């Protein structure tokens, strides 16, 4: 961090969020003025107040805002911004933008637009690859056309085949085939699809790498030719072929394969001329091989769980090299220097398909930066709110340390205590994930929620001592509430008489088990047996924090307490799971023991919206008789269009969607029988 | 030599005539009265005493403060009075000038009456006939509502409080009288609606006229608002003197007692 | 729970333009202690808030407009709601708190025909007689006598504060320039200057009607000193037997 180097006065951001928010950090370490363009919606964001001068660049979509050209052309002329850095995503890797922006006279903070040309379309860019002799995934060379040239290929690439067609990042436009039956229909399917979302009709047939690892090396390339490769990353934990969880140094590499894959990498760079910050993506699979897959020509997301095992800037780098200087390290300099593991933390709920976009407002948002060795990367703040218009993610959180189990520790106490109320967020996923048998031992693949959790995400499964635990830090919150009801102050004409009850017999009902409590208070303590164990619970019992840390037989824990009800009715997120529990009084459950069951008008034969959008298609109508798995209609929100199932099999006897109309969260839909 | 007197007795002729000779014409051609004559049915002959007959608004936007927008007294008539020998303060709005509306002065006005009449305490009746509120005071012609309102508060309870309809009244003008003891209207010519009747068809879509949304049938009928109706200003007035004969003077006071035969 | 803390979650949940609604009672839980609240009557009348909640420990009274349900608008219901609980809360000596976002009364001829203007009454009536001490807070819009009615500083208010985005008029900013430039017919310019002078809560600051404007994210923090100060508030008002509600 020089600020004797003479590098770009002013700095245009063209993105926003978390990235916006990095490049702006990075930029204001250096002293170099920076420009925030937003929508009118983000008219408040992080980047926008961060950052000095903002333009709004359009209204709330991103196609008028953000991906507009004309917008951003006349911002950066109107504000003389020298350079301009696209983040990832949005305009990151389009070559129009790259002609508009070489056409006056700023320059482009990444790839030229020879090495983007080249990487964006995948026959291409395996055959460079091919050409740069480095060692690529089983497949034909070209474009498939029949279903004779399909089976042929399947011949010498074997009965695996990954059906991918050309383009579509997020995992669009991949199948896959287990016979030349398989692969002719296969094939048949995709160059319909292929046809129906960009009419190219180019498919890529290649082998099926059983049980693989997503490997990235990162590379850094200057204008002088000179490309060094920063170690390697481990993504293995994805959904709906998205990325959740990072973990930057490979456990299951060792010295001698990250070094030939890094000089594979640094060929392939210097072949294709890069001359910015990438990453190159690899497949391993188990026999410790590994095949080219695709090269990402922009900043990476998790491009942060790298830094902090390298101590290197890779935005300031960035912008180092796009100023014209040369790499200021070499080969050798570049040194691990521990471990560190990166989450993704959404504003999905993990319940319904590993990961469900929801919206809404944050009423409160604390993040655990005291808590040592924790970095975040969040471009949200209280208040903010979560439109359908962006990406759902709330922020990054990094967590590094010696080795691998302090770093899964310390990711464990930062989820622990990071407080999100407003929205629905995956903690509880991440959580679960990173105290998982199969991830501390190493043994992870690229289905590892899919066949850890084959039905889907059900939450922590507590252990019996667990459970003793929750009960007792419940029950202990109960007496508590209850103790600090009765602290009033002086009256001096009615003197208060407190009770001087000694012990709490209550009825916790939890799930479905009902259990007998009995909790008695010593100041501090509270000692609590339940069926018959027992436990102390200790605190500073402080009912108004977010957070409250207890300590039950000397384990420390944090738990939260998100809701409570005069009705003994509590939700607490305890181990990152939300649990309910019905708290009573023994004499309280005796009494309601005669209480009637009230109707509950719940017989399914109705299916609302699971999640807001805009609703694309209806495939039902009324009178229709659907059947278990048929899709009732497609909705799209955020980047990602979900079809849900109607699960069971009944006529349909309304249907209140329309296609192309704006559908709400939990808007009854479609009923049925 | 000074030009003091003859200022005095152009200002006081000035109050006298109101708005104007011709805004005169114009309020007899609609059946009504001006507010100094219906003071001078009300009370006594020869009691009337005036109060803040000079003050002036001061406002000074959107040309307010040119001489042909500056009025001695500001659309109200206020002072004291006696019916059949016993004390009570009165004010009258004036119609003429700026269609009654209430400005900073006017409710200053109403509100020394009304601490007077609390002071000594007497009754206050008001004969009511104001447009609304002036919309060039701006927040400040609110602010006088609230103050009268706060006093309509104070002495509810202390003093007997009678208001009295003889025009229309719209907007916020309508919650002093519904603070009041008791409220009286004139058939055909009073009013009392909070949103007149074009913004009903605006929001609601439905056509009624002003007799229909805030007449006197209406309040006295259906509305449970008013409580009698007259069918003109000097039958109502000479009601108003009967009604005004039974009431007390203040809560302090027993009940009257009068001769009987 | 602090006193001193403070809301940032505040500082944006007023949209922008005056089309949007948003929910008072998140304001509410956001300012009140431990986010807690009691809240009285909530499926009748459902265009006004009223309850029960606690500020530094202390039982307050919490009465606010709820810009959801028929904008905000006061009708005879509501009026009514507001007004029993606010006596009760007088009668009691429970501070009050108010928030204010109305645009006026509900207009139509069921409202007429049905008294609003005794329940309007009713409602100033309730909020002038009121002797505890009582914080108002205005959000956004306050038009007309409803400014009057819910609880300005003129009835022997305490503490008035505005948000930057309030906005306190007659009425309406375009109605406005159609009533007062009428023959003028050259509102192009009119219009603009009107809403730059007068469409926001510096005629009412200047003039004093508001004791300050104060950033959203300070709200609680401003309320709970004012309820320590305000404890020992004490007024004499003239003897009766009891004042003539408009009943
Ligand atoms: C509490 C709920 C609300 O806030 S509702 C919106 C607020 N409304 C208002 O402030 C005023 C509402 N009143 C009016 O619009 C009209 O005066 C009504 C009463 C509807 C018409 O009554 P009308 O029988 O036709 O009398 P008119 O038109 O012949 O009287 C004309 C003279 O009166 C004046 N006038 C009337 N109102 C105002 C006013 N608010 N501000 C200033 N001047 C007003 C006119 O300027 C006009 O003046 P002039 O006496 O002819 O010289
Ligand atoms: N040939 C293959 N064999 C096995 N799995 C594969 C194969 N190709 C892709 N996958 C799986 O699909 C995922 C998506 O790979 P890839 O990075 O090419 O997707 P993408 O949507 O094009 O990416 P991006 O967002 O970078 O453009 C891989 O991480 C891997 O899990
Ligand atoms: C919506 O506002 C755009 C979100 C940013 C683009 C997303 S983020 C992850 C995917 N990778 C990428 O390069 N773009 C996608
Ligand atoms: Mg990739």
């Amino acid at each position: 961090y020089d600020p004797n180097e003479k590098t770009f006065d002013k700095i245009l951001v063209a993105n926003r969020g978390e990235i916006a928010c990095r490049v702006i950090r990075t930029c204001k370490k250096m002293g170099i003025k920076t420009v925030a363009i937003h929508s009118d919606v983000d008219a408040s964001s992080v980047h926008v107040k961060m950052a000095d001068e903002a333009v709004c660049v359009g209204p709330a979509p991103t196609s008028k805002s953000y991906l507009n050209m004309d917008a951003i052309m006349e911002a950066i002329k109107k504000t003389r911004a020298q350079a301009v850095h696209p983040g990832y995503g949005f305009l990151s890797e389009n070559k129009e933008f790259a002609r508009c922006l070489a056409a006056e006279d700023v320059v482009f903070i990444g790839p030229d637009t020879h090495a983007i040309q080249a990487m964006g379309d995948k026959i291409e860019s395996k055959l460079l690859a091919k050409k740069a002799e480095v060692n690529t995934i089983p497949g034909f060379d070209g474009v498939v056309k029949d279903a004779e040239e399909a089976v042929r290929i399947a011949r010498e690439i074997g009965y695996p085949v990954m059906i991918k067609a050309s383009a579509g990042g997020g995992g669009k436009g991949m199948r896959i085939a287990w016979d030349d039956e398989e692969t002719r229909d296969g094939f048949r399917l995709s160059s319909q699809e292929a046809a129906s979302s960009f009419g190219d009709d180019r498919l890529l047939i290649e082998k099926f790498i059983d049980n693989p690892r997503h490997i990235e090396i990162q590379v850094l390339g200057d204008k002088h030719g000179n490309a060094l490769w920063l170690n390697e990353r481990e993504c293995s934990i994805q959904r709906r072929n998205q990325k959740v969880v990072e973990e930057a140094p490979s456990i299951f590499l060792d010295a001698e394969t990250r070094r030939a894959m890094g000089e594979q990498a640094v060929a392939l760079a210097r072949a294709v001329k890069y001359s910015s910050a990438g990453t190159v993506e690899f497949l391993v699979d188990s026999k410790k091989n590994f095949y080219f897959l695709e090269m990402n020509t922009r900043l990476q997301v998790e491009h942060p769980v790298t830094e902090c095992i390298t101590g290197l800037d890779l935005v300031q780098e960035m912008i180092r090299v796009a100023k014209g200087y040369p790499l200021r390290h070499k080969q050798a300099d570049i040194r691990i220097n521990g471990w560190a593991v990166e989450c993704r933390v959404y504003a999905e709920d993990p319940y319904k398909s590993f990961g469900l976009p929801s919206i809404g407002r944050l009423s409160q948002y604390q993040e655990p930066l005291h808590l040592p060795g924790v970095r975040v990367d969040s471009g949200i703040q209280p208040g903010s709110d979560i439109s359908i218009y962006y990406d759902p993610m709330i922020s990054k959180l990094i967590t590094y340390g010696s080795d691998r189990t302090e770093a899964l520790k310390r990711m464990a106490d930062a989820l622990d205590n990071y407080v999100i109320r407003g929205v629905t967020h995956n903690i509880a996923l991440l959580r679960e994930v990173i105290i998982n048998s199969r991830f501390v031992k190493g043994d992870i693949s690229t289905k590892f929620l899919s066949d850890v959790y084959p039905d889907g995400f059900k939450g922590h499964m507590l252990t019996k001592s667990e459970k003793n635990q929750l009960l007792a830090i419940a029950s202990s919150l109960f007496v508590a509430f209850q103790l600090r009801a009765q602290h009033f102050q002086e009256n001096s004409r009615m003197p208060v008489i407190k009770p001087d009850i000694a012990n709490w017999e209550l009825s916790v009902k939890l799930h479905d088990k009902v259990h007998t409590v009995v909790a008695s208070n010593n100041g501090s303590v509270f000692s609590v047996e339940v069926d018959g164990s027992k436990l102390n619970v200790t605190s500073t019992w402080n009912l108004a924090s977010p957070l409250l840390s207890v300590s039950v037989d000397g384990t420390q824990r944090t738990v939260q307490c998100l809701s409570r009800e005069a009705g003994g009715n509590m939700s607490i997120q305890f181990l990152g799971t939300v649990y309910k529990v019905n708290i009573l009084t023994r004499l309280a459950a005796e009494l309601n023991k005669f209480m009637l069951e009230k109707v509950t008008e719940d017989t399914s034969s109705v299916l609302r919206s699971p999640m807001p959008g805009v609703v694309v298609a209806v495939s039902v109508k009324p009178g229709d008789a659907v059947a278990e798995g048929q899709e009732i209609c497609v909705i799209e929100a955020m980047k990602m269009q979900n079809s849900m199932t109607a699960g069971k099999t009944g006529t349909v006897k309304s249907v209140h969607c329309q296609a192309g109309d704006t559908v709400g969260e939990g808007d009854l839909l479609v009923e049925l029988e | 030599a000074t030009s003091v007197n003859e200022r005095i007795e152009n200002k006081r002729r000035t109050a006298l005539l109101g708005g104007g000779q011709r805004r005169i014409d114009a309020q007899h051609k609609r059946g009504k009265l001006t507010a100094r004559e219906r003071i001078s049915l009300l009370l006594d002959p020869g009691s009337f005493v005036e109060s803040d007959m000079f003050v002036e608004h001061r406002c000074a936007d959107f040309g307010m403060a040119a001489d042909k927008n500056k009025f001695p007294g500001d659309s109200v008539v206020t002072g004291r009075g006696r019916i059949n020998g016993r004390l009570v303060y009165v004010f009258s709005q004036d119609f003429t000038v700026f269609g009654g509306s209430l400005s900073g002065a006017h409710a200053q006005k109403i509100c020394k009456i009304m601490d007077q009449a609390i002071t000594v305490g007497a009754p206050v009746i008001g004969l009511n006939d104001s447009g609304g509120a002036r919309i060039q005071e701006g927040v400040e012609s609110l602010a006088g509502y609230a103050d009268i309102f706060l006093r309509n508060v104070t002495a509810s309870g202390v003093i007997p409080q009678i208001s009295l309809i003889m025009g229309p009244c719209a907007a916020a003008a309508v919650y002093s009288p519904a603070l009041t003891d008791f409220t009286f209207m004139v058939k055909d010519t009073s009013y009392l609606f909070i949103t007149g009747p074009d913004v009903v068809k605006s929001v609601t879509n439905e056509d009624v006229t002003q007799e229909e949304l805030g007449g006197a049938k209406t309040h006295t009928t259906m509305s449970g608002v008013a409580h009698r109706a007259f069918e003109n200003d000097v039958d109502a007035l000479c009601n108003l003197r009967d009604f005004f004969n039974y009431l007390p003077l203040s809560s302090q006071d027993p009940a009257p007692v009068r001769e009987c035969h | 729970d602090p006193s001193d803390r403070l809301v940032p979650e505040l500082d944006t949940i007023v949209p922008l333009e005056s089309t949007k609604a948003y929910n008072m009672v998140d304001i509410i839980h956001s300012v009140v202690d431990e986010r807690e609240f009691f809240e009285i009557m909530p499926n009748y009348a459902k265009n006004i808030i009223v309850g029960f909640a606690r500020m530094n420990g202390r039982t307050v009274g919490i009465v606010g407009n709820q810009p959801k349900v028929a904008s905000g608008c006061l009708d005879i219901n509501s009026s009514v709601k507001g007004a029993r609980f606010v006596r009760f809360c007088d009668a009691f000596n429970i501070p009050l708190i108010t928030f204010v976002d109305v645009p006026g009364f509900l207009p139509g001829t069921a409202q007429e025909y049905g008294g609003i203007i005794r329940h309007g009454a009713k409602l100033l009536y309730a909020f002038a007689e009121a002797t505890v001490p009582k914080v108002t807070v205005i959000t956004r819009k306050a038009y007309g006598g409803a400014y009057d009615v819910m609880s300005s500083k003129h009835l022997c208010g305490d503490t008035n504060y505005a948000w930057p985005t309030a906005e306190i008029a007659v009425m309406g900013a375009k109605g406005a320039v159609e009533i007062i430039f009428k023959g003028h017919e050259n509102v192009e310019a009119a219009q603009a200057e009107y809403i730059e002078k007068f469409a926001n809560p510096f005629p009412a600051a200047v003039r004093g009607f508001v004791d300050d404007i104060i950033q959203p994210s300070s709200t609680r923090a401003r309320i709970c000193c004012d309820l320590d100060v305000l404890a020992s508030k004490k007024v004499q008002r003239p003897w009766r037997k009891h004042a003539n509600i408009p009943l």
